[PDB]
């Protein structure tokens, strides 16, 4: 019942999928084996909503790989979960975007798209009520920004009672991997603004503050901030898998979290983030995770919080705490920092609250905001897209895969367009 | 006899009714497998020899508090069918449950109520338990009302909503989810009880000492409650009550039925030892200003109708004393039109004592439902929310696009406004 | 010969009526298993009077017992007495007036009378002259003072020249025990006028201040409490259950004690009321009990009398005493007191002497008062009914069981022409 | 499944692969005897039992320079019908290697290139290493664009020719050459990186403090560059690359596709010991002005596009460090135009040591790709060059002897002219 099938787009969302369903199994207590050798029957109690039962008592994760070249599946296939992945599910092309988003969704991607949707359909039909789509994909990559795109548009006709959910990596402001990063988190995000029903930003910059400076961290890997990803995707989905006092949905954060059907992009955020050298000195406590979930450095978007008043608020707490110090912590922070939320919104902060902590701590809570600050990282992006593409820069490998100007101004248009949204509903008062 | 039936409806009401059945299992003397090793028989049909099985309606459409009641430990107790679940929650879109799934589980729902009502004879009443803040206690509460009235247009409803805090909250919809219900249930309802979460924390915090009060304990106080209500269809006592009467004491007019529940007699075991607990005391204790299980202020408004709900050892003579003295108290101002301002009633059995309840045991406890005008201003402050976020049409899309209409708002709006009008044209002296 | 039934409506009638008849089998020597086992033979001669013989020499009561619920009749039936009564004699219902008139009279009443109607024609046609009939009554419910209330229409209707005798509790001044208090009262007061042919109202709060003042009781139980009224009820009657120098009965009682048919209310008294530590320091003699049957304060309604001029006085002796010491203090009564009594009516106390004492007592009296100054309570109920129902308070529930406004507007003109014809004859001038 | 082709073509092209498969055949372990004692499935047809092939085609006009690989130790490596030898040398004569006897050999190479892609699959692309300077190297590598374009137009073809030294020359007709392959060849190779043989004088003697350098050691420097091009495809590591996504981030426009080619951690075994080698040192070294690969001051014009592609044991956050320091530099200036202009590329296989080369072990090792305007003063040399020669008419009849036509010098020319002003063009920034 309300189960969930997971998509993987690119090389960014397999690596970052790989760590997820490594954190998910751990957390299920289901061995790289594939088969259960946890202590805690509540695991198995809601583990139809990620895994499917098979013979011998044998659990699959319900996900999809998509990639355009097999590197990424050769990599995740020798890792420590690739014999978990029903190996049907693998999808994978042969040419490769090459960071071209015209490729990633015209040329590559329109062929490889059947197999993924065939494997979609069988997914879904074989659970018996679906509770909705999960995503994982980059934006300034071709592969993900492209296929994502293209597989999220079909998805979205097939299932529009459903909803999608996409953790998609927007790129960082000062530190950029890629040449085409503008042109293609631009054609990217004109498709997830009009598709997709909740997305989470995340910004590799932001990451690196967060392992160095508050996790006190020398050499961050990939590895790191892909598990700490993952932990974000884990504490949104909790309330499913698990009881609590509080228990909410996928639905119900999009319900509380979205006022305006184009404003559905977010910044999450963990709350116990503290180095290994730290754990005696800080005393863990609701107040103490309130005051980590607020702090400014402390989302994973480059965003600066400071800059820009909430829309909504929501909060995911685990493990076992009082309500009361909930409430009258969420209190506090609409009081003390009133003037950082819309005057139009009486109460902003949803709560929600789950009797199983993850793994190895005590208590812990995922923040989610609805912040109006992301209007600058767009606004960033637009100014980079229009500098590019003053000149037509690197057009010509788009126009070559059929592409045309008026769909790059189409898209600049709709850009400008969200700024312009954000800015007057963070301008507006009561 | 006299049969009444509890219907639990959101994750609130069901949390509440386990509560509140495990204080009934404490009560009666009946073990969790439903075998006890008259009183019972009011609650409870003895079907089969030797067991016993409560008169309840479980729904929810998450079937994740429903899943958890089944594999804890009253078990054994319910019967099976009487749990219904959904598929999907309504997420707090009052829309999805009241008309996307409400419509796939009500007609279930009402034939497991008409199976119980034909196994009954005497029915008294519906209890209903549910959460003006959340959609599924919202829209299928509304719904569910809307049926029984139609099919049951004889009988009472009777409501314990859990009244969205002044200045706490949970869900940003809590505004529309209340004023949607409301209007959808100012209709049908005959009297509905309503309590705050922040009133019951600050009671928690100041008299039971507890710094870190979880639901559990709000739920017991609220089952506590409860039960000082259907106390006197459950045991023989001078001055017995029924709900007929609860209807037609606190209810002066058809559209002023929102009493505020209250429990005088709420002292921790460490301090218990020092005070006397007389009656005087108690009486005293319900009407004190920050021990109301609303977050109003009592003194902000006039008082219409309070009904007194004793137990255990009480004298008759200290009952009028405390009234007596009440009525001579100018703070407390009764509307001038209501001379006869209090009911009482009395019952011989004391209350039970929770295995692992804050709450000490107490020779005598009382029960306090006032219909007072000050929840006008609560009414208003929840008016005012819901108007500031319509202004702009936020959060309502999702309400739109599951087959509701726009102008179903205004309406609810206009009704509020009406209701807040009545009760300031109520509140107004007489000439 | 001049047998009489005994009917009990309302919760408080019956818990009166249990005590009542408690007392009266003390008073016979009847056990509760029914058999006879008393040792005067004078307790059997007119034991006709209350009772029916049955095979094996048992007796049970001419007694009925209404309700609209059965949660009064279950403690009853458990009660010491409970095998007392026959089991046919225990008519209820199911739903329950709860306080509402209009559900006590015109609903649930018009389906049980009939059933009730049935038993009283059974239980008056065992007997060969019913001497009159006996109700107790509670005017502030609504079963006792709806059904009630009809049961008496019926029963005058059925037996017009047969005497209709109700106890029934009038509300307290200051504390009350019902919202709608007042609007049962004026209801039932409307018909009780015209239908019955005394009553004798008693008021709780009067009750309270006798338990505690004289009795130096802590804890009155309404157990105390009924059984003041219940030895009110065993002394008017006990001319006729037993001989006595100077023996009246029923239909005397009325003759004297009503001067015009609408006058029939009165306030009882009981004589000998002292507390148990005060038992040896009062002697017991006629002048004793003459004091405390006039004293102001022992009074069981709570009217002052010496707010109005008595029209005429009953006082009802028991056991032997010269007629001589009875006649002298009557003589200082109405000298010592004569501005308390109306210039009008040459004599105004009628005098009866019964040989047997009450169980226990060397001597006793009961005091019935027809004082004026019972119009202070009346005005005091159409006080609070008017101000209830000029903003119309609470008339939804009796509206909606088929009354209409027009009962209560008839209902308050004829507490108000009541009250008139009261400080008519209180302001009269020979 | 992403196997690509390698095609060397002149005596430097051959001589240059001759090193770069040395290198390949170390790197897997693939011993010469070509039996291994997956990963090497991209460049090696795994042809019989236990033996692997190299996807590689020698061409060259005169047959000593093939001969010699043939009497080398690699000798039973190469698969001897992939050896294609003429027997006459275009004699550093365009015309020759391109009309006269390339026409002869041309239809033979093509027949093995087309073998080499049916056997592979999931072709990536063509690997061409070619001279300006020579006839062979200029003629026929143009005849061979010119046909694989028309057969394999989808697919990405990639050059690494050696740019004429600006002082250093080594026969009379470079300038003619260079003009008139650049003209034939802008239209159909995808990009090409360009290196001089001075520039690596100069870094072989002061960095490596070699005092007399030979085309051994010049050679395998271009051997390392190659290897960590194609590092991303024959091993795996985080944020790998492919071969299309270097044309897609390095050509902003379908006429500038000249990158330059640097290699940062070039030291002596003697000074290794003392030297940190960090990620922040290395990068600071390969944006040295004395560091490049090509004689161009960098500093005298703009930036446009750089690909880092780092190798062995690097932190993804020291490269973002790293990085940002360098776009803080006043003196590094990037065309305004294009904002981020970072292709960042990592590998976790480190660079392995040539038993004979004069480069020592290193942990950590990055190569630059850098689309930069600097190269506008190396086009206008030997555009200038080109011009003092013609204007004489001095050499031309040894090319109107072999089907040349006169006016198709004055269109190299003209189009060797725009392709200068394109790039002045581009360097302008914006209003
Ligand atoms: N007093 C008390 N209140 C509770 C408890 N559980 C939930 N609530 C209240 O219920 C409100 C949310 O409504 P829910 O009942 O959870 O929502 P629902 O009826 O299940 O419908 P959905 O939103 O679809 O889940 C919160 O604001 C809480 O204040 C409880 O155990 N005790
Ligand atoms: N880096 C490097 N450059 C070389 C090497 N060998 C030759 N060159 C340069 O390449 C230029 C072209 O010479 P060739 O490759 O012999 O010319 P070709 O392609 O063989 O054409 P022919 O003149 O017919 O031999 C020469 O001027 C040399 O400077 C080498 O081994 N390494
Ligand atoms: N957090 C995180 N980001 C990654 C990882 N690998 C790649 N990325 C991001 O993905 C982007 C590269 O896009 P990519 O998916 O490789 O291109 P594509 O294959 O054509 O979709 C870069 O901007 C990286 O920031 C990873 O392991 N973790
Ligand atoms: N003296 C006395 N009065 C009682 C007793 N029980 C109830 N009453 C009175 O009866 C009134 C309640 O009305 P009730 O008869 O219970 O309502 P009903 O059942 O609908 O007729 C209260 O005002 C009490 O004062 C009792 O045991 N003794
Ligand atoms: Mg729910
Ligand atoms: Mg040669």
């Amino acid at each position: 019942m309300r189960e969930i099938v997971h998509i993987q787009a690119g090389q960014c969302g397999n690596q970052i999928g790989a760590k997820f369903w490594e954190v998910i199994s751990d957390e299920h207590g289901i061995d790289p084996t594939g088969s259960y050798h946890g202590d805690s029957d509540l695991q198995l109690e809601r583990i139809n909503v990620y895994y499917n039962e098979a013979a011998g008592n044998k659990y699959v994760p319900r996900a999809i790989l998509v990639d355009l070249e097999p590197g990424t599946m050769d990599s995740v296939r020798s890792g420590p979960f690739g014999q978990i992945f029903r190996p049907d599910n693998f999808v994978f092309g042969q040419s490769g975007a090459g960071n071209n988003w015209a490729k990633g969704h015209y040329t590559e991607g329109a062929e490889l798209v059947d197999s993924v949707l065939d494997v979609v359909r069988k997914e879904s039909e074989s659970c018996d009520c679906l509770q909705g789509f999960q995503l994982t994909h980059s934006l300034g990559g071709g592969t993900g920004s492209g296929m994502g795109t293209l597989l999220i548009s079909k998805i979205r006709e097939e299932y529009p009672d459903r909803i999608m959910n996409t953790f998609s990596v927007v790129p960082s402001p000062k530190v950029s991997d890629t040449v085409v990063e503008p042109y293609n988190a631009t054609l990217s995000v004109h498709q997830l603004v009009e598709n997709t029903d909740e997305t989470y930003c995340i910004d590799n910059e932001a990451l690196y503050d967060i392992c160095f400076r508050t996790l006190k961290l020398t050499t961050p890997t990939y590895g790191d901030l892909n598990h700490l990803v993952s932990a974000t995707m884990s504490g949104v989905t909790t309330c499913l898998r698990f009881p609590g006092q509080l228990n909410a949905d996928l639905r119900k954060l999009a319900v509380n979290m979205v006022p305006f059907p184009r404003l559905h992009f977010f910044m999450p955020g963990f709350a116990p983030l503290t180095s290994r050298g730290s754990q005696q000195y800080r005393a863990l406590t609701v107040p103490e995770l309130t005051q980590q979930m607020f702090d400014a450095k402390n989302m994973m978007a480059a965003c600066d919080p400071r800059h820009g008043r909430y829309l909504t608020v929501a909060a995911v707490f685990r493990g076992r705490m009082s309500m009361k110090e909930v409430d009258e912590q969420m209190l506090n922070v609409q009081n003390k920092n009133s003037s950082y939320f819309v005057e139009w919104i009486p109460n902003n902060v949803k709560t929600a609250v789950c009797d199983i902590p993850p793994r190895g701590l005590k208590m812990s809570a995922t923040f989610i905001g609805n912040s109006t600050a992301i209007q600058e990282l767009f606004k960033r992006i637009s100014e980079q897209f229009t500098a590019m593409f003053r000149r037509k820069a690197f057009l010509h490998w788009y126009t070559g895969e059929g592409m045309d100007e008026m769909e790059f101004t189409e898209a600049e248009s709709n850009m400008n367009d969200l700024v312009s949204e954000y800015q007057q509903y963070q301008d507006a008062t009561a | 006899m006299r049969e009444c039936i509890s219907i639990h409806v959101g994750q609130a009401g069901v949390q509440i009714g386990n509560a509140c059945w495990e204080l009934y299992c404490l009560e009666h003397g009946i073990q969790p497998d439903g075998q006890m090793p008259d009183s019972f028989n009011t609650f409870f049909s003895e079907t089969g020899a030797g067991k016993h099985v409560p008169r309840a309606v479980f729904v929810d459409l998450e079937p994740t508090v429903i899943d958890e009641v089944r594999t804890g430990t009253y078990r054994q107790l319910f019967h099976p069918e009487q749990l219904i679940t959904g598929k999907e929650d309504a997420a707090n879109n009052y829309a999805r449950g009241h008309y996307t799934i409400g419509k796939e589980i009500i007609d279930l729902v009402l034939d497991r109520i008409r199976k119980l009502a034909d196994q009954c004879t005497g029915l008294q009443g519906f209890l209903v338990f549910h959460s003006f803040g959340g959609g599924t206690g919202s829209g299928f509460t509304s719904l569910l009302m809307e049926r029984l009235s139609v099919d049951y247009g004889k009988k009472s409803k009777l409501e314990f909503s859990i009244y969205p805090a002044p200045q706490v909250s949970t869900a940003v919809v809590e505004p529309y989810n209340s004023i949607l219900t409301t209007h959808t249930t100012l209709e049908h309802s005959d009297c509905a009880f309503m309590v705050d979460n922040e009133a019951i924390y600050d009671i928690c915090r100041r008299n039971l000492d507890i710094e870190r009060p979880t639901y559990t304990n709000l739920n017991r106080l609220i089952s506590q409650i409860v039960s000082s209500i259907t106390a006197s269809l459950r045991f023989d006592g001078a001055l017995n009550v029924d709900l007929t009467e609860f209807q037609t004491n606190l209810v002066p007019y058809p559209r002023i039925h929102f009493p505020l529940a209250t429990y005088a007699p709420v002292i921790s075991a460490e301090k218990a030892y020092h005070e006397q607990l007389s009656v005087a005391e108690i009486t005293n204790a319900c009407f004190e200003p920050a021990n109301q299980m609303v977050k109003c202020d009592p003194r902000h408004g006039k008082y219409m109708a309070c009904c007194l709900l004793y137990r255990g050892d009480v004298v008759p003579k200290d009952v009028n004393a405390a009234i007596a003295t009440i009525k001579t108290k100018r703070s407390i101002q009764f509307v001038d039109w209501c001379p006869t301002g209090f009911k009482v009633g009395i019952n011989y059995q004391p209350p039970t004592v929770v295995p692992g309840g804050d709450l000490a045991k107490v020779q005598r406890a009382v029960c306090m439902l006032s219909n007072t005008t000050a929840i006008a201003e609560a009414w208003a402050r929840l008016d005012h929310k819901f108007d500031l976020m319509y202004a702009k049409r936020a959060f309502v899309h999702w309400y739109v696009g599951e087959g509701m209409e726009e102008g179903e708002f205004s309406e609810a709006r206009e009704d509020m406004a009406a209701l807040e009008k009545d009760y300031e044209e109520v509140g107004v002296d007489s000439v």
